[PDB]
């Protein structure tokens, strides 16, 4: 009644605040008009501020919005990855709820999930600890989890693969950007992933997949176990949301 | 079909191990299945 | 339809409005002032600095073209012009799945090796029409041997770069295509055959109906201004492409 | 639509051409996707190939039904390339529009796929190896592409850029040989022509691997005197659609 | 040609998901019947066929086009023919979601086509009389079978590989459903024993018997009676899948 | 689909043969022709079934089962239909509460056995003492009392008695008792075939509820009188239709044979699972 | 007149609160202001009362009747507004059945004097025994637990149980238990008032079933479960939150304070009665 479509004016206008900050994801950032009221127009290519002056309105939308404040004054560097995760876990809860599972059940597999994502997380960092940006974190993710999810039980073992399908997002994303073919090259990576290579990613500079770490961009752990950490808090807060009241 | 050694090749599981030699059911052992060293 | 096409579309009109007054021989515009003021003029360096643009393509490609202006004073009404060439061009190959970015590098490669070329044009640019028609050679030349996602980038980088021989011959009463292909077939027998290398002044004759040299006639053009304006219109079509979204607050 | 008379007909007569050939595009190839055309009496007929769905399809368009006369007379005689020639006819006529909107003459297009087409038989007589036969699988269109435009280079007049678009209106068919198999024809087409630049007379689009590959040392090969054929009927094509006018309907 | 091209296997599907939809109620033991109502009749059937798809579905010439391809299974290959519209029906609805990330539908049916290679490829390792023990338990051998071999292709077909794998596991779903069992629980807690203790036998236990395992029922299902539905209904998808246009003058 | 289609069609079937059901029960006028106007009144269940023209399919599995309780046994032609009825319109209920189709049958299932199970050992074979069986038959012809039809279905429900000579009582004695031992074992079975099995109580409980609904008495009291008489172990009580009380079904002599009620609970539920798993019709 | 204006609500104001019940329950989001917006995100179910503007004058009964249970009380505020309006949402199906609003009372009062009377048989008074007192407290401690907040409402949970000692347990060991006790009441109870016991212990039956919805678990199985357990002379079954089975609710330590569960059924009886007996809303 309420709850499967307050969980559905949540998700979807989520989904809508996530699919205006995606395509400015990486170096190779597709710009984005801002049209003010007043009328003037300013181009910008970063994320962070477009939330910053949006006019969301929005409940979860705004719960979207100050995920990228809380997400810079944590690491400083992640303000739109972690938008665009913390929207694909919900586009996947999309069709997790439509199986007819409930929300109390996304819920505590996400967290079943982000546990073990920072144990994925943690294996590929080079102690310094810094990880193989560009895309590797991610394509991991998913790799590893589907691996895991293969391990689990219940309904468990069908929300922990959506994560990890979720994963592949941030790698299409950047993929598009850079100019590729997005499932081709995800498809590639995850077949790079699975026979070794834990380095691999999207170097855009070049226009390709690369091993190479030396022009592969690395970043903290603390950019990335914040972001997964995070965007699993917010999905489960908006998960866990139905009947919004007016006091 | 299956190697081993003292086990590989095409097998799903392992029912039961043993001493004799080295005896390993592979499959649903139907007496068909019977390896050893 | 998406926000591409309509900054495209804005600099395309802007585009048209400003070429055809950019010629030495080139018709005038009326601009009507709020309370009905007209001033009459060609020389689009003022046709930039008086229209009333609202669109923010347009705005963004006047704001350049200003740029280009205020850097050497002249080559500002081409470089709008140029400018929204590529942007046409470019919004096809977008609607083709390539995506604007392997556009974008296509065009830098291409305003990278134009210049590169340009510096065995250089003495002064011949002008007229000479350094477009054979730069526009040179380029679909170079493109194919590359093969890249952007090799059809620099070749609608080759074939948009005509615009302005192509535009300097209707504001002539000449012709359109006659006149350019036949520019653009004296610049072949001079980058295919060694021995008419000189072929690569013959620019466009704006009294006459035909094609002359350039060098052996003077209409010279300063090299700074060729570069300065290849440079800002590559620029130009870059910023309106790495755009795709407007947000509404 | 207008389709009085020049160019709002020409345009006219262009879209119902594109028309009959997107009915038939998906079909061009090895595999290509089959089409599930059903008669008055209610049987399926699943067909990949061209032939049998031009036998078996309304068409109640002038210039359409030319082109689909022309396809059937190519198909009755030779058999292969019945699909090709309205792709490759419905493809000169769709790059030719951009330049018929303007007061550019068909009379003049038409000085263009006749010099253009027997400059191509040429060089495919001229190039082709023995019976005589040629490198199939684009690898053709893929290089009188190449001939054709570094020809056109070379011509002082308007058909500059009519053999210009006579050349670039060939690659369709080493283009949908690959947007049928889904091969993200804008990568194999630019390895070709980087390919076909430097050398490779006989490199075309590979069904088996999404890559170029040597299509006559892969003996994919073609009849050299087919695809003499095949272009020639669909330059005449093209050239009748270009030199109608008006449709004159008898009132009666 | 009204409707064709990527938005005509969008209604292609959802015609011959209709069809599939129907036969998803009837595969188990505990089959929810059906009632035969022409001009006249009053049949209650819940079996296949000409007793359920071939006296109905004249629509989209697709539905008549999977009760034409469902009549090689029974007659022929014993009665197992409820299984393959179901399994076809999961197929098609997954190439749904497929063709939305924009994968052409030939590498569609080239990655049904690898994946039922290997499904095929695994059952035949469960032959255990000649037989494939399982109600619910083939299904899921092979599941996790072209799950693992997925990753091991690094084209599109991938993902094929991985919705071919998604689609198997619904015949142990609506093995669950028409009982008063959730789909998803069982389908999964049944799945996540095949694997931390190797045991293909273990399926849904449709009848309430009580003990998930097969083997020890003695519900068994013939190995070219299974070797057909994982072929024949691909052979289907690959039929269904491949078509671009229904014109109908 | 048709959950409705196939279910509203079984319960209206069973809604317009329902208010015939007890001694006094109302009639219904069959206007039947347009040309020959005729006017039948008819007090009887089993006319207005062989007669109506039935449209919907499911109804098709009511109306022609109805026919074999009535040229195969006589009497319990009204109380098969409106049992199936209510049990198919608890089972809407059910099915609208997300249960599946397919717990609901295996529900009813061990209640129809629970249920024959309690009815058995309830009935009295007064058939061995002939001075009784005299006075019995007398009974059971009464309980089933245009003319020469309704004599020849109350010879079928007698020469069924002499064939077997158990007998139960009537009026709602048999019903509420079945009810009470379906609740009995509704308690005590862990699942959804609980809320079931009460729901076939429920059912169950609807014939005596209809013969009160029809004589003007309360229902919803006389019925929860008898629940609580067949629940503090009496278990002869039921309908009094003569003062609107509730009374002993042994001193009153409204008995029924053993036959004709455990045939009608058993098409009864037969029919209402046999229109259960259906979903759709072709 | 209002039979649906002075139901609907309380059945509102009591079905927007649930879903907040058990130890995994959803949340509620507070869109509160206009101009200074603000986002506060709520698992708890006394600030969701205390916060809104109660419009309808039936809700009021129920919003300033949770307050009652909250600052008298601590703990059991959700549960007195979840059991009132599933009192009143199957009053009003009773209420639909043609049953008076006076037979409904005097049916629950009953009802809530016979199950008072159960889980009183059922308490447990460990406070005498002071080492399992020590232990007792923790689990009251735990069925208890912004941060300080929940804490007090456990520190008048804890006083109240050194006061009173006796203990019983939760989970939904208490609800089935005391509607058990209810049904078998109302299965002895001939009258009118049997419809509104069994009604009244299909309310009681309620609270479990939304503690199960929360966690995603077949709330549909395992109340059934619940319901066969204590009807088999088992009194110790409950939810067993974290794994979604049902457990001995004396192993897994899971007990509340006899009086908070006595005064949680007292209020909601109270207040549904309260809401019950008004016809009309000048
Ligand atoms: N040189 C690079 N190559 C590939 N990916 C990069 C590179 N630099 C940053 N990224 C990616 O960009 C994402 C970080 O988001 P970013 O767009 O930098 O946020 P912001 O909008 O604040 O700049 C990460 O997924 C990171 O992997
Ligand atoms: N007399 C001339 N003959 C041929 N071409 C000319 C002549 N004068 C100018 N041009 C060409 O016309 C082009 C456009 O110049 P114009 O628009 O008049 O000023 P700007 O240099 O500001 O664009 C120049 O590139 C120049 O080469
Ligand atoms: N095995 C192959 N590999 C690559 N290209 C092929 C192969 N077979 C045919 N082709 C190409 O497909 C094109 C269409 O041929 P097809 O549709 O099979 O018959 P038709 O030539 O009558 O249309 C031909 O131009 C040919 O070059
Ligand atoms: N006793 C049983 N327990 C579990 N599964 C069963 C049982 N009997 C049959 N099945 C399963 O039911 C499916 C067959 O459905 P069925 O109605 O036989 O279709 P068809 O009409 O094609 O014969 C198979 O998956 C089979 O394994
Ligand atoms: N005198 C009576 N007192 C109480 N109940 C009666 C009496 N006569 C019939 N009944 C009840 O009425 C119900 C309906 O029977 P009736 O309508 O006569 O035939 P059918 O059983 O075919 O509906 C029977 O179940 C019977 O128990
Ligand atoms: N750990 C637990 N396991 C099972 N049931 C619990 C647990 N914790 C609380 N409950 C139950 O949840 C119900 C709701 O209590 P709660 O929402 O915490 O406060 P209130 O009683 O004010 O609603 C209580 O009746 C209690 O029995
Ligand atoms: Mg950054
Ligand atoms: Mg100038
Ligand atoms: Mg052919
Ligand atoms: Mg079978
Ligand atoms: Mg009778
Ligand atoms: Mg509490």
């Amino acid at each position: 009644d309420k709850p499967a479509q307050i969980r559905f004016s949540n998700i979807s206008a989520a989904k809508a605040v996530a699919d205006a900050i995606r395509t400015s994801l990486g170096p190779k950032g597709m710009d984005k008009m801002i049209q003010d009221g007043k009328g003037d127009v300013t181009i910008t290519n970063d994320g962070a501020t477009i939330l910053k002056q949006m006019q969301v309105l929005h409940p979860a939308a705004r719960m979207l919005v100050e995920l990228s404040k809380a997400q810079d004054i944590e690491a400083g560097d992640g303000t739109t990855s972690v938008v665009i995760i913390a929207g694909s876990l919900l586009d996947s809860c999309t069709k997790l709820l439509q199986k007819g599972i409930h929300p109390t059940i996304i819920s505590e597999s996400f967290q079943k999930a982000l546990e073990k994502g920072i144990e994925i997380l943690t294996d590929m960092s080079r102690p310094v600890a810094l990880i193989a940006g560009g895309g590797a974190p991610e394509i991991e993710l998913a790799l590893r989890l589907t691996e895991y999810s293969r391990t689990l039980s219940g309904m468990e073992s069908y929300c922990v693969r959506a994560f990890a399908d979720a994963m592949e997002v941030i790698p299409s994303t950047l993929a598009e950007n850079a100019g590729l073919n997005p499932i081709s090259t995800v498809t590639e990576l995850r077949n790079r992933h699975a026979q070794g290579e834990k380095t691999a990613g999207i170097n855009v500079r070049k226009g390709g997949i690369s091993n190479i770490l030396e022009e592969l961009v690395v970043q903290p752990l603390l950019v990335s176990v914040s972001a997964l950490t995070l965007a699993t808090e917010t999905v489960r807060s908006i998960l866990k949301i139905d009947d919004v009241v007016n006091t | 079909q299956v190697q081993l050694v003292e086990a590989s090749g095409t097998f799903f599981r392992i029912n039961d191990m043993g001493w004799y030699y080295c005896k390993a059911n592979r499959n649903w052992g139907r007496e068909w299945d019977d390896y050893w060293g | 339809e998406t926000i591409r096409s309509q900054n495209v579309m804005a600099a395309a009109s802007i585009a048209n409005i400003v070429k055809s007054s950019l010629g030495p021989v080139g018709l005038d515009k009326m601009l009507v002032d709020d309370i009905g003021d007209v001033t009459i003029t060609n020389d689009g360096a003022t046709i930039l600095k008086l229209l009333e643009v609202e669109h923010p393509a347009a705005k963004v490609l006047c704001e350049l073209a200003d740029l280009q202006d205020k850097e050497v004073g002249d080559g500002t009404t081409s470089v709008v012009i140029i400018a929204a060439e590529l942007l046409k061009n470019a919004d096809e190959l977008v609607k083709q799945k390539i995506h604007p970015t392997s556009v974008i590098s296509g065009y830098r490669l291409a305003c990278k090796e134009a210049v590169r070329y340009i510096n065995e044009n250089l003495i002064v640019v011949p002008g007229g029409g000479a350094v477009e028609a054979a730069l526009s050679i040179y380029l679909e030349n170079y493109a194919t041997s590359m093969g890249s996602r952007e090799q059809l980038a620099i070749a609608e980088f080759a074939r948009s770069l005509l615009v302005i021989p192509n535009t300097l011959a209707v504001n002539a009463a000449q012709d359109s295509t006659d006149l350019v292909a036949k520019l653009r077939a004296f610049h072949n027998e001079a980058q295919v055959n060694p021995e008419r290398k000189n072929l690569k002044w013959i620019g466009l004759d704006l009294s006459n109906g035909k094609p002359r040299d350039n060098k052996q006639a003077g209409v010279f053009e300063p090299t700074i201004v060729k570069v300065k304006s290849l440079k800002f219109a590559t620029e130009a079509a870059i910023t309106i492409l790495r755009i795709d979204d407007l947000i509404k607050l | 639509t207008d389709s009085s008379q020049g160019i709002p007909q020409l345009v006219s007569n262009i879209s119902a051409c594109q028309v009959i050939a997107e009915a038939v595009r998906t079909t061009l190839g090895p595999r290509g996707m089959d089409k599930l055309i059903v008669d008055g009496r209610g049987k399926a007929t699943i067909s990949n190939d061209g032939a049998t769905i031009l036998k078996l399809l309304d068409v109640v368009h002038p210039a359409a039904k030319t082109l689909v006369d022309i396809a059937k007379s190519q198909d009755a005689e030779v058999g292969d390339g019945t699909t090709s020639v309205t792709l490759l006819a419905a493809e000169f006529l769709k790059q030719v529009k951009p330049y018929v909107e303007e007061g550019l003459h068909p009379q003049i297009i038409i000085r263009a796929f006749r010099t253009a087409t027997q400059l191509a038989v040429n060089k495919i007589k001229e190039i082709a190896v023995t019976d005589s036969v040629v490198a199939g699988g684009g690898a053709i269109e893929m290089e009188l592409s190449k001939y054709l435009r570094d020809y056109s280079r070379t011509i002082p007049g308007k058909q500059q850029l009519l053999i210009g678009a006579y050349a670039k209106a060939l690659e369709i068919i080493p283009r949908q040989l690959c947007d049928n198999a889904g091969f993200d024809a804008t990568n194999i087409l630019n390895k070709l022509r980087a390919r076909h630049a430097q050398g490779g007379t006989w490199y075309g689009v590979d069904i088996n691997n999404e890559d170029i590959a040597d299509n006559f040392e892969a003996f994919v090969w073609e009849p050299a005197m087919v695809r003499i054929n095949a272009l020639t009927a669909a330059s005449e094509a093209a050239c009748l659609i270009v030199s109608v006018d008006e449709t004159i309907k008898n009132p009666r | 040609s009204r409707l064709m091209g990527l938005e005509a296997l969008k209604s292609h599907i959802m015609a011959a998901k209709a069809v599939a939809n129907t036969m998803r109620t009837s595969l188990g033991p505990n089959g929810l019947d059906k009632m035969m109502v022409d001009k006249d009749g009053d049949v209650t059937v819940t079996n296949d066929g000409a007793t359920i798809l071939s006296m109905m579905d004249v629509d989209h010439q697709i539905a008549k086009l999977m009760v034409e391809l469902s009549k090689s299974q029974d007659d022929e290959i014993g009665d197992g023919t409820t299984g393959v519209v179901v399994l076809a029906g999961a197929l098609l609805e997954e190439a749904e979601q497929l063709l939305d990330r924009g994968i052409h539908p030939i590498r569609i049916a080239d990655g049904y086509e690898q994946a039922a290679r290997v499904a095929i490829e695994h059952l035949d390792k469960i032959s255990d009389s000649r037989v494939v023990y399982g109600g619910g338990a083939a299904e899921i051998s092979c599941a996790l079978a072209v799950s693992q071999e997925a990753d091991k292709c690094p084209t599109l077909e991938q993902y094929a590989m991985r919705a071919f794998a998604d689609a198997l596991e619904v015949i142990p779903m609506a093995l669950s459903e028409n009982s008063g069992m959730n789909p998803i629980q069982t389908m999964t807690e049944v799945r996540a024993r095949q694997v931390k203790e190797m045991n293909p036998a273990l399926g849904i236990d449709c009848l309430h018997k009580g003990t998930n395992d097969m083997k020890q029922q003695h519900v068994i299902e013939t190995l070219i009676g299974k070797k057909q539905q994982i072929s024949l209904a691909t052979q289907m998808v690959r039929m269904i899948l491949k078509i671009d246009d229904i014109r109908k003058p | 689909t048709a959950r409705l289609t196939s279910f509203i069609g079984a319960i209206a079937i069973g809604d317009l043969v329902k208010s015939t059901l007890g001694p006094k029960g109302m009639d219904k006028i069959l206007l039947s022709s347009g040309r020959d106007a005729s006017l039948m009144v008819t007090n009887d269940g089993a006319t207005i079934l062989k007669n109506i023209g039935v449209d919907n399919p499911a109804a098709k599995v009511l109306v022609d089962m109805s026919r074999v309780q009535d040229d195969e046994v006589g009497d319990g032609t009204t109380s098969v239909t409106v049992l199936a009825a209510e049990l198919l319109r608890e089972a809407e209920s059910l099915i609208a509460k997300k249960i599946h189709p397919q717990t609901i049958i295996a529900g009813w299932r061990e209640a129809t056995k629970a249920a024959r199970e309690a009815l058995l050992s309830s009935a009295v074979d007064h058939g061995s003492d002939e001075v009784k069986f005299r006075q019995d038959l007398m009974n059971i012809a009464g309980t089933t009392l245009e003319a020469e039809r309704s004599l020849h279905d109350a010879l079928c429900v007698l020469a069924q008695t002499v064939k077997d000579s158990r007998t139960v009582y009537g009026g709602g004695c048999s019903e509420m008792l079945m009810a009470h031992a379906v609740t009995q074992l509704a308690n005590r079975t862990p699942g959804k075939e609980a809320v079931a099995m009460e729901s076939y109580a429920k059912a169950l409980r609807m014939l005596p509820t209809i013969i009160a609904d029809n004589a003007g008495y309360d229902s919803a009291d006389l019925v929860a009188q008898l629940r609580a008489a067949h629940s503090e172990g009496n278990t002869t009580a039921g309908l009094d239709m003569r003062e609107g009380t509730i009374g002993d079904m042994a001193i009153l002599g409204i008995t029924e044979s053993f036959q004709v009620k455990r045939q009608v609970l058993l098409s009864a539920a037969e029919a209402a699972e046999v229109i259960l798993r259906v979903d759709n019709i072709i």
